[PDB]
């Protein structure tokens, strides 16, 4: 039973690893993200103040 | 070994292995929420003063 | 003799891991009149063995 025992927790490790990997991955986007989301707060920032100077 | 054994420590185990795969990538994936705010508001508010 | 003695002329993926995540391998050399004592007694040893992998 050295084969069966040994072999189903290793590949449940595999399965495990693969979630983690998934959870790294989502984490990475994250980051993309947040460098994107920063840039449409900017722009529309920078027209707002440039709308009251052209009031002005 | 006896036959009973060998069960229970066949589902005790798996169940770790389980546990411990839920709270790595959960940890992980509440680390990914928070470090994307941090991030988000450092490169706005930098870059907002600049347009002052 | 086993006090300077571990197998590496052959390696094989259900008898020797460490690059898993979860799972490792130690090879404990155990006397041969302790031999019996061993398979009995390997699980209970530690927690979260895995199940019929004492071999020889």
């Amino acid at each position: 039973s050295q084969k069966n025992g040994i072999a189903t927790l290793l590949q449940a490790e595999k399965e495990a690893h693969e979630i983690v990997s998934k959870a790294r991955k989502y984490r990475q986007d994250k980051l993309k993200q947040a460098k994107t989301d920063a840039a449409k707060e900017i722009d529309s920032y920078k027209i707002q103040k440039d709308k009251e100077l052209k009031e002005f | 070994l006896t036959p009973n054994q060998v069960n229970d420590e066949l589902n005790k185990m798996q169940a770790f292995i389980r546990k411990e795969a839920e709270e790595k990538a959960k940890e992980i994936q509440l680390k990914a929420d928070q470090e994307y705010e941090i991030e988000k508001t450092n490169i706005v508010r930098n870059e907002t003063n600049n347009i002052d | 003799d086993l006090s300077v003695r571990s197998l590496h002329d052959i390696v094989k993926p259900e008898d020797f891991v460490l690059n898993s995540e979860h799972l490792t391998t130690v090879l404990v050399a155990v006397p041969k009149s302790l031999k019996s004592d061993f398979e009995k007694s390997y699980e209970t040893l530690s927690k979260n063995v895995v199940p019929a992998s004492a071999s020889v």
